[PDB]
């Protein structure tokens, strides 16, 4: 549009579709906050020539509330005004930046609880009498192989990011828990042939250790990210 | 074809980060090869258990190799990861052939299978360790 | 006592799951991709259980019968429980 | 609505080639059905062998049908290959239930 | 596919007493070959007309299917006459690889 005025105030409007690029840090995936932005500036006119300023700072940008992304949610947007220096001069700049936050509830059920259920299942091995070796060896092998398969396929399904994430840390932790439980029983088997007192001792000791250690690990994990 | 032109050249240097491909494919392949040792330490009578074990190792190796070679383009020569994958592969199928021949030899005489296990248990892990020694030293 | 039959059935089911997966992944983590892996988990855990049965058959003869007695009635329970957990979240 | 407009028309005729789908889906179906009919010549005493034999044919049918139905484009009704696959898929269940009642 | 055909051959040496083992082998080879074919038909470029590799895979499928039918025949006819099967085993052990190698020689002479 072009809109003139009696005092000479021109008004120029466009309708643009921009595929802008913002940098996303995924070290905290999927519990992260994204800061994607849009930077605007003049190009041929130095700061001694043209001045940018938002008109109606409170109402500079409208229609943000009605925006609803399928996966994210618009928390807050801020406005900035700067002067940038390049090699040729000082050019003005305006910025628009709004945070992005993920819907964790869509990922909890689909990713985390399988490994949690497998880890809890690995605990039932301690409740079986130590005389029945098969009932515990089968559980150990099944839980380790299940953690392996879930880790592999969950890693393959997530989008392609060539650097380390946090869900990988949690999967590694759960894998370490179940693998150490398996090695715990593997050592109890060897020491039971020597003497049953030490075997039953270490069995009940691990029984009273592992739940507390797991709860502590989960509390430490979830307090630092959330 | 026309004449002598003038060319300005700029070289942007680059280096690939290795922090990812270690914990992505190399470390899982090492862990699976080391895990495949358990088949030898099991009883020589149990066919189904060790067959399950070998099938597990084979399926994991194949599903690893597919994505490993998918992430990288298709060139004529073999990359410095194809050799590592092929060594994982050769060791796991050598263990499989060893199991297959022990399953046949254990019937006639048990001492033969006992000696085969007593040799392999020390032969295979030492060779894999020596191969890691030869591999990781050169490239760095 | 039928040694080759059970192992052959297990290997065959595992290969069928492999093919079904490699077909299904092509057509975040979608809800459809989760259910197809638990199929594999169950059909692989069954073969692992039979491996355990054949390994520990010699020490405790009455255990294997008890093992089948547990599994026969617990696998359907677990599968129906997983179906309950899955489809309620869908609606 | 505006008026009467002249309109030339051209029809190009097309006929799909079946040679690929013959060696792709139909012939594996026929082979699988013939294989599933082999069970009757096995010995009635070797129960586990016949059970595995019957189950693996259904497994093969499932794999083959999944591999074949993927290339079919989406439609509301049922294509003409679907009927053949359904019958090829029901005969193996028939043979399995036959073995069961035997 | 060559490995699957050789493994299907492996079944002939086994005694006819333990029939369940060779039955399981002759079944597992068929389904493993079908799965290999189905998985290979994806990574290859999707072209809807006949190739040579497809004819080769179908040939191997025919080989393993013929082997399984042969064993079914042997298992059915044995109880009436043992010498028939005792001959057929030793003749098949040497006739399968010959026909297979002849077929491959013709194939690799014509498509190379
Ligand atoms: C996304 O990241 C950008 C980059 O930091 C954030 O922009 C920053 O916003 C803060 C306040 O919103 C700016 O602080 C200001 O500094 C001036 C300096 O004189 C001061 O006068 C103001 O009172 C205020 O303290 C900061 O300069 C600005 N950074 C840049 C590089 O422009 C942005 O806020 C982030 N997104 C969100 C939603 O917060
Ligand atoms: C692992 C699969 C692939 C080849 C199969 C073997 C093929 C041949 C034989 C010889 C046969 O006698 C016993 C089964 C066995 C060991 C099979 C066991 C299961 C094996 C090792
Ligand atoms: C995976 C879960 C679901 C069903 C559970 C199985 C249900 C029955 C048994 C038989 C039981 O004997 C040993 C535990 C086990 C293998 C359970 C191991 C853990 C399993 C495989
Ligand atoms: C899946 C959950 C629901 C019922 C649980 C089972 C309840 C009873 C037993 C018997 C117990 O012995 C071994 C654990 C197990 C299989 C549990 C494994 C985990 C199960 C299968
Ligand atoms: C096996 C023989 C008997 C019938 C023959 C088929 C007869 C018809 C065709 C369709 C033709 O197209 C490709 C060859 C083919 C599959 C032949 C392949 C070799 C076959 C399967
Ligand atoms: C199986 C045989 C019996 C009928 C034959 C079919 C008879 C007719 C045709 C149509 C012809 O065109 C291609 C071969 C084909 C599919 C033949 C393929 C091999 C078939 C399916
Ligand atoms: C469902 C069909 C397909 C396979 C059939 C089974 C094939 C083998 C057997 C073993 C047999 O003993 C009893 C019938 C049964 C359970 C059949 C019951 C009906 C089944 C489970
Ligand atoms: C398997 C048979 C059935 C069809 C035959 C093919 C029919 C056509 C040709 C093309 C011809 O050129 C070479 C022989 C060949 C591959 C034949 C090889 C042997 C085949 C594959
Ligand atoms: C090639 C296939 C198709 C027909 C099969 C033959 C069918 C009949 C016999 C006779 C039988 O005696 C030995 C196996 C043999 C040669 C089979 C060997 C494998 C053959 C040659
Ligand atoms: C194992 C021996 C017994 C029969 C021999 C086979 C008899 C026939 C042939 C076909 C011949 O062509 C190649 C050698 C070979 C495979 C022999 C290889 C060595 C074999 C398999």
């Amino acid at each position: 549009m072009i809109r003139l005025h009696p005092d000479g105030t021109v008004l120029y409007g466009l309708r643009i579709t921009t595929t802008a690029a913002c940098m996303m840090d995924l070290r905290r995936y999927p519990l992260d906050e994204q800061n994607c932005t849009l930077e605007i500036e003049s190009y041929g006119y130095t700061t001694d020539d043209i001045e940018f300023y938002w008109r109606g700072d409170d109402n500079a940008v409208t229609g943000v509330t009605k925006i609803e992304l399928p996966q994210f949610s618009i928390v807050d947007y801020k406005l900035i005004t700067k002067k940038v220096v390049f090699s040729t001069g000082s050019y003005p700049r305006l910025s628009l930046s709004f945070k992005l936050k993920r819907n964790i509830g869509y990922f909890i059920l689909q990713t985390y609880m399988p490994s949690i259920l497998i880890t809890i299942l690995s605990w039932v091995s301690f409740w079986i009498n130590y005389d029945a070796s098969a009932a515990r060896v089968a559980l150990g092998i099944t839980t380790v192989l299940t953690m392996t398969t879930i880790n592999t396929h969950l890693r393959e399904t997530l989008p392609k990011i060539p650097y380390v994430k946090a869900i990988d840390m949690y999967l590694m932790g759960c894998f370490v828990f179940v693998f150490m439980a398996l090695l715990e029983y593997a050592l109890v088997n060897y020491i039971f042939f020597s003497q049953p007192a030490r075997a039953a001792a270490i069995d009940r000791w691990s029984r009273i250790f592992f739940p507390v250690v797991f709860s502590f690990f989960n509390i430490v994990y979830w307090l630092y990210y959330v | 074809s026309t004449g002598e032109y003038v060319v300005m050249t700029t070289h942007f240097h680059l280096k690939r980060k290795i922090g990812y491909f270690v914990i992505q494919t190399y470390l899982p392949c090492i862990m699976t090869v080391i895990l495949s040792q358990v088949s030898f330490w099991l009883n020589r009578e149990s066919v189904p258990a060790r067959t399950v074990f070998g099938v597990t190792t084979v399926l994991t190796m194949t599903t690893l190799s597919i994505s490993a070679r998918n992430s990288l383009p298709k060139v004529a020569y073999a990359t410095a990861m194809d050799w590592f994958i092929a060594v994982c592969y050769a060791f796991v199928f050598s263990a499989l052939i060893e199991f297959a021949t022990v399953n046949y030899f254990t019937k006639s005489q048990p001492a033969r299978a006992a000696k085969i296990d007593r040799l392999s248990r020390i032969a295979f892990p030492l060779l894999f360790g020596i191969f890691n020694l030869v591999y990781w030293a050169t490239y760095l | 006592d039928a040694v080759p039959a059970r192992t052959s059935l297990g290997i065959t089911t595992v290969l069928t799951m492999t093919t079904l997966s490699t077909i299904a992944r092509k057509s975040y983590v979608t809800a459809m991709d989760l259910f197809v892996s638990v199929c594999f988990i169950f059909v692989f855990s069954a073969l692992v259980e039979y491996g355990t049965l054949h390994y520990f058959v010699s020490s405790q003869p009455a255990r294997a019968a008890k093992m089948d007695s547990y599994a026969r009635i617990f696998f359907p329970t677990a599968f129906c429980l997983f179906n309950l957990v899955y489809w309620v979240s869908y609606l």
